[PDB]
């Protein structure tokens, strides 16, 4: 509600938008199990052919890049 | 090169050996040339192909051996080895073999003078010149 700012650019909306939600990514991200999170991440983008194996393993705090539309269903 | 002494002191020497080793009748003395058992060394380095790093001192060089050799270069490193040690002894020239994984466990990194290790995507360490 508040009216505090108004908006230069697309971007600048966007992540005032974002920064939002952030309210509730943390109660979902809070409760569903992360192997599943990342496994619907690498699935709605096609890449690598949808699953492809890994040599390494390195976690790039993905706990801030994950889409809800990934965190509903593993809650 | 690196012994300086006299005729005489020589015979003393040899004569105080005699003193130690009662079953010698006599001790002969014989001077060698350190380059010659450097070379040899190296050219039975190269005669094996195995790779190596060669560092000099004041009284002693030091070859290193070291990384994932393979078997067949095992083999051949200890047999060439033990055959010098034999010769010459371990005094003048050391052989260090080193076992050892590759260098920084196969992370990406930049090599330059002022280097760095990524430790993942978005994760730079900065440790030490590389």
């Amino acid at each position: 509600e508040d009216e505090d700012v108004t908006f230069n650019d697309i971007s600048s909306l966007s992540k005032h938008v974002d920064e939002g939600l952030d309210g509730y990514r943390d109660y979902l991200i809070k409760y569903s199990d992360r192997e599943l999170v990342q496994f619907f991440e690498n699935a709605q983008l096609k890449r690598q052919y949808g699953e492809e194996t890994e040599t390494v393993k390195r976690d790039k705090d993905e706990i801030e890049k994950p889409s809800i539309f990934a965190l509903l269903p593993a809650y | 090169q690196r012994n300086t002494m006299s005729k005489k002191e020589l015979e003393v020497l040899s004569q105080k050996l005699r003193a130690l080793m009662p079953y010698a009748d006599s001790v002969n003395i014989t001077l060698m040339d350190d380059v010659t058992a450097a070379g040899q060394a190296e050219a039975g380095l190269k005669q094996q192909a195995l790779p190596y790093s060669r560092r000099n001192h004041k009284g002693g060089v030091t070859f290193v051996i070291q990384g994932a050799l393979d078997d067949v270069e095992i083999l051949r490193a200890r047999q060439f080895v033990d055959s010098y040690y034999r010769t010459w002894g371990g005094r003048y020239v050391q052989f260090a073999i080193e076992l050892k994984d590759d260098w920084l466990k196969g992370r990406s990194f930049q090599y330059g003078a002022e280097g760095y290790i990524k430790m993942s995507p978005g994760h730079w360490y900065f440790p030490s010149p590389l």
